[PDB]
Formats: structure tokens, C-alpha cells, sequence
RNA sequence: AUAAACUAUGCCGACUAGGGAUCGGGUGGUGUUUUUUUAAUGACCCACUCGGCACCUUACGAGAAAUCAAAGUCUU
RNA sequence: AUAGGGACGGUCGGGGGCAUCAGUAUUCAAUUGUCAGA
């Protein structure tokens, strides 16, 4: 259960990326200049995928149950960066959101970098 | 503190205008910022330190997105409901002609419009085209299907099939 | 009680910090910083942060910078010196609050790229953004109309772009791009431009470094 | 070379028209701004003209009606 | 001929070729980092 390899971190530190599907919500949390991976825990959590993960309800389930753990292995503060969701695909968030965002705050960290990654493109291919 | 930034064409700006005092009181609710920049021609909302929670900005961002392409003020606000979604389809990457685009996006709408209320009536979404936009607001499975009909209505592909199909599922759902 | 976790080892562990420098007309601060991981023989610690890439807002001069917080710099790092990243131009933008911002539907749009050279052996690509200004107090209506015959709308990137192409010839990238975040430009085109139409938010959209000789 | 080859509307010869809408010239310009120790110029704008732009519109003419400044159009 | 033809200039043009690149996004890969779902 980790330890130290390729290591060891410090940590202020690092910068964790949000995103969720209208059908889901991710969690997850590498590091800089690229960097990976000390942290996830996202969708697989809870229910039924019916109310789903797509209302909070599991973006509760979020952190807590979940991301605290950076607390855990020395990360102290990290940084966001929103995605959800695909495009296109398509735009825009999902659920979770103040619960994505807001949640990992709600705890051991930091905001920091807030910038909306969703990745979208100029004209491709279609849908259905 | 996050940012999202939305630009309207000028036949907006008037309008925008005068009810850019009910959009601020109604993202003042959530303590959410919001400018109305005459210059750039731009609408922005941002987070603030008050913000209780900062989920809303992307609903905030779908707000202005739906002001931009011409979705009246009390429908646009809808969106910042929980349950409702929004989506705004791009139409002009479809067809190179010109005159094409106006005869594919005019079967969409149909005479009258009623192909589209008929659309409107079978997916339970509020839908409005405008220039290279079809601007959709309801359930997330009536988006998809809304979606569905609008890329092929542009691609050749005669809505009726669509509606029939979507005739015989609402008939089957009682 | 019994917890469901318990920090054991943390990944953060070969961790390298560094900080973010750019000189250039920049502040000398090292404003943000980086982070990377340890040496291991064949990994060379700081050598591998070479084509890093950074976003930064204009917060790197401390005077009226707060103020031109849109300009998105993308800094890359160059070099290092023991613990610090030092950074040389690589790109320069904008943001959706600005472009977003600028567009009514009732003007016209215009749009200019332009492929520079300059001395310093650095090739440039910058796109640059006008639109069309009324001049009659009719604020922009379906009855306002600030359209520009398809003519003169070239008529200006031909003027614009070739304003720029020489502009670069005669500069030093640190020169160029301290003069592209200033208010300097954008009161020079508005000179030439006035000549074939009066514009208004005129910007230098975005600057890409296509190909820089490391002499 | 078929066509879900189309304003279901001919035209060699043209009006009931306008209003507006766009792209020419010619004016005023007054508005900006270049030039650049001052401008002029150049641009931007402004109006105003005339070019013609296409459209749009019916105090008109229609036809057998919906529509039409044409299919208006010479006891129908 | 305020026909028609054509001069010439001034244009203005998403006119056309014809390449040219610029781009995106796409996808290929490829190490990616992880790492059960997806």
C-alpha cells in the first residue's frame, strides 16, 4: 500500500483533476508539470448508477470516503481543474460540481488553478 | 476564483440590456458576479467569496450561453434549477452551401414551426432555433433524442421517422 | 472507533520543488512554483523540466497588472539554476471573459493572422481582433447597423497585418512581446484603421512561437 | 447527367414603391484617427448624394384564391 | 442608341483554378501515469 517508489513527496503540493460524465463524477489527484498519481476514488462508490453518481449523492461520497486520504501520504494542498465533461461528445458539467469542486475544500487542501480543462474542438466528427 | 465568459452577436446587446437587472438579482441569489460589457460584447459570471456553493458557476455559465443565442430571460433562468439541463447544437459545420443550411434547418422547424413544437411535445424540451444554433433545454434523455433529430435533420435525414418512432414510444409508455 | 484509512508511505515522497521565473519584462519574483521528481542516474532532476510549459495571468509585474489580469501568457522553461526555473517567451492570449465579452450581433467581426519575423531569429504567428465601432449614438440596434463592406474589412487586415510584419523585423522578442501586452498597439492600429473604418476592443487575440533558433 | 436539377410563378421589352435592409461612385461633412515639432493625407465614423447590391414592404394592378410591387397588366 | 460592342482605369469580390501553409479536432501510434472497471 504504497510507501515510497519513484519518491517521496513532500508535499504542499500538486494539483487534482474533477470531471464527471452526466453519467458519473471523477476524482482524482497526480501532481505537476504533469505527474501521477497519488489520489483517486470517483463514480465507484455507491447506489445503483440510477439516481446516480450523477446527482452528488456519491460526490459525497466524494473526498470524504475517498480524497481525505491525500491528507494521508503528505499531500496537503492541491488545485483543481474541472473537465466534465466530455464534448463532443458533449458540454457541460455534470452533477457533483459544488459538490466536485467544493468538497475536496471542504477538508485538507486548497484551492488553487480553478481552470475548466473540458476539452472540446473546432469541428469534427459527428454524433448521431 | 472561477470565470466563464460568453460572446452575443449586437441584434442581442438591447435586449440584454435592459434585463441585465434581473439576471444580476437572480445570480445574486447564489452570490454569484456577473458584467455586461458593452465594448467586447461579452457576457462573464464569476465566483466569489460568498459563493456557498461553487457548483452553480456551471449553471451560471449555461445561463448567459442560452442569453447569448437569443433563449428569452424567464426560460434561460430555468436552468439553474437542479433538474434542468441545456444544450446548445451547433448547426453550421454540417453544410458547406449556404442556401442547403437554410432548407435543412427550415425542415427542422417545418411550416408553421409545428414539426418542431411536435419535437417539442415528444422529447418534453423547450427548443429554439436560432442562426447556427438549436438551443435545447429539459430532460437529459429528451436532449439526446433532441440531439439525435436536429444532427440528422442536418445530415438529409427527413425528421419524420424520428417523430414516428417517438410517436409509438410515447404511445407505449402507457 | 475505526478509520478507514492511514497515510503509510506518501507518493509525494521524491519530490523537487522549484520556482516559476521569466525575465523578459517581467517582475524578477518567483511567482509560483513547480514540481518534479528526484534524480535516479538516469533521470536527471532538473532536465527534464525542459519543455515544460506554463499559463500565467498578468500578475507578473505588481503595478497595473491586477488590472490586465486576461493576457494568458504560456511561459516554457529554458534553464535552471539550482532550485529555480528560469522561463523565455513560448506563447501569449486571452480568456472567454474577454472574447466572450466583445461580441454584439449587430457589428462586424474582423480577424488578421500574421506570420512575423524577428532579428532575434524567432519565428511569430499573431492573430489579432477587431470589430466595427458605431458613431452615432444609436446604440447598437436591429435598427443599428455597424457592418463593414467585405472590402474594407481585408482592407484593414492588409493594413494591420503588414503594420505587425515590419513591426517584428525591427524588434527583439523581449521588446515584441513586452509591446504586445501594452496598450501600444492597439492605439497604433486604431491610427491606420480609422483611415478605412473606426474599430473598437481591438486585441492581439493570440501569439504562437512557431519556431525558435536556441543560437 | 439520375436528381426531394423549384420563389410550385418565364421572359427579347418594365412600371404600381416605397420603406428599410446590404455593395459601388459623388457630396457634404460634421465624428473620430492617422501623418505624425501641428495637419493635409490616410483610416475610422458621420450624413448626403447619386451607382447599380440584393433583399425584404404594400396608401397600387392582379387572379379563379393563398399571394403578387408580379402572375399587376389591353367589358375576363 | 442613357442599343449593343468592346478601351482604359478604379475597383470589389467567400469569383474561380492552382498549389501553398496554418490550424484545430480527429484518430495512429508511443511511451503515460496509474491503474478496475470502462
Amino acid at each position: 500500500s504504497n510507501v515510497v517508489q519513484a519518491r517521496d513527496n513532500s508535499q504542499v503540493f500538486g494539483v487534482a483533476r474533477i470531471y464527471a460524465s452526466f453519467n458519473d463524477t471523477f476524482v482524482h489527484v497526480t501532481d505537476l508539470s504533469g505527474k501521477e498519481t497519488i489520489a483517486r476514488v470517483t463514480g465507484g462508490m455507491k447506489v445503483k448508477a440510477d439516481r446516480d453518481e450523477s446527482s452528488p449523492y456519491a460526490a459525497m461520497l466524494a473526498a470524504q470516503d475517498v480524497a481525505a486520504k491525500c491528507k494521508e501520504v503528505g499531500i496537503t494542498a492541491v488545485h483543481v481543474k474541472i473537465r466534465a465533461t466530455g464534448g463532443t461528445r458533449t458540454k457541460t458539467p455534470g452533477p457533483g460540481g459544488q459538490a466536485a469542486l467544493r468538497a475536496l475544500a471542504r477538508s485538507g487542501l486548497r484551492i488553487g488553478r480553478i481552470e475548466d480543462v473540458t476539452p472540446v474542438p473546432s469541428d469534427s466528427t459527428r454524433k448521431k | 476564483e472561477s470565470s466563464f465568459m460568453t460572446l452575443f452577436p449586437k441584434y442581442r446587446e438591447r435586449y440584454l440590456k435592459d434585463c441585465w437587472p434581473l439576471v444580476t438579482k437572480a445570480l445574486e441569489k447564489h452570490g454569484i458576479a456577473a458584467t455586461l460589457d458593452i465594448v467586447e460584447g461579452s457576457m462573464t459570471v464569476k465566483t466569489t467569496r460568498k459563493t456557498y456553493d461553487p457548483a452553480a458557476i456551471l449553471k451560471a455559465r449555461d445561463l448567459i450561453k442560452l442569453l447569448a443565442r437569443s433563449v428569452p430571460a424567464p426560460q434561460a433562468l430555468k436552468i439553474l434549477e437542479d433538474g434542468m439541463a441545456c444544450d446548445i447544437i451547433k448547426i453550421r459545420s454540417m453544410v458547406r452551401n449556404k442556401e442547403r443550411f437554410v432548407k435543412r434547418r427550415q425542415r427542422l422547424l417545418g411550416q408553421n414551426g409545428t414539426t418542431l413544437k411536435a419535437l417539442e411535445l415528444l422529447t418534453q424540451t423547450y427548443i429554439l432555433v436560432h442562426g447556427n444554433t438549436v438551443s435545447v433545454m429539459g430532460g437529459y434523455k429528451g436532449l439526446k433524442e433532441v440531439r439525435r433529430v436536429v444532427e440528422d435533420t442536418m445530415n438529409n435525414i427527413h425528421p419524420i421517422y424520428l417523430i414516428k418512432e417517438l410517436m409509438i414510444k410515447r404511445e407505449l409508455a402507457k | 472507533k475505526k478509520g478507514a484509512k492511514k497515510r503509510t508511505i506518501d507518493p509525494l515522497s521524491r519530490k523537487e520543488w522549484y520556482d516559476f521565473r521569466a525575465p523578459i519584462p517581467f517582475s524578477s519574483k518567483s511567482f509560483g512554483k513547480t514540481l518534479v521528481t528526484k534524480s535516479s542516474g538516469n533521470r536527471i532532476a532538473s532536465e527534464e523540466i525542459k519543455g515544460r510549459v506554463v499559463e500565467s495571468t498578468l500578475a507578473d509585474l505588481k503595478d497595473n497588472s491586477n488590472d490586465k489580469a486576461w493576457r494568458k501568457v504560456k511561459l516554457v522553461i529554458d534553464e535552471v539554476d539550482g532550485r529555480n526555473a528560469k522561463t523565455s517567451f513560448y506563447g501569449l492570449d486571452i480568456t472567454r471573459d474577454r472574447l466572450c465579452s466583445m461580441i454584439r450581433k449587430w457589428q462586424t467581426l474582423i480577424e488578421a493572422r500574421v506570420d512575423c519575423k524577428t532579428n532575434d531569429g524567432y519565428i511569430i504567428r499573431v492573430f489579432t481582433l477587431a470589430f466595427t465601432k458605431k458613431t452615432s449614438a444609436g446604440k447598437q440596434s436591429s435598427t443599428s447597423t455597424c457592418y463593414a463592406k467585405s472590402s474594407q474589412v481585408r482592407a484593414i487586415r492588409r493594413k494591420i497585418n503588414t503594420f505587425i510584419t515590419n513591426e517584428a523585423a525591427k524588434l527583439g522578442i523581449a521588446e515584441f512581446s513586452k509591446n504586445l501586452i501594452g496598450e501600444d498597439y492597439t492605439k497604433k492600429i486604431e491610427k491606420e484603421t480609422k483611415n478605412i473604418f473606426p474599430l473598437q476592443n481591438i486585441t492581439i487575440r493570440k501569439v504562437k512561437v512557431l519556431k525558435r533558433p536556441k543560437l
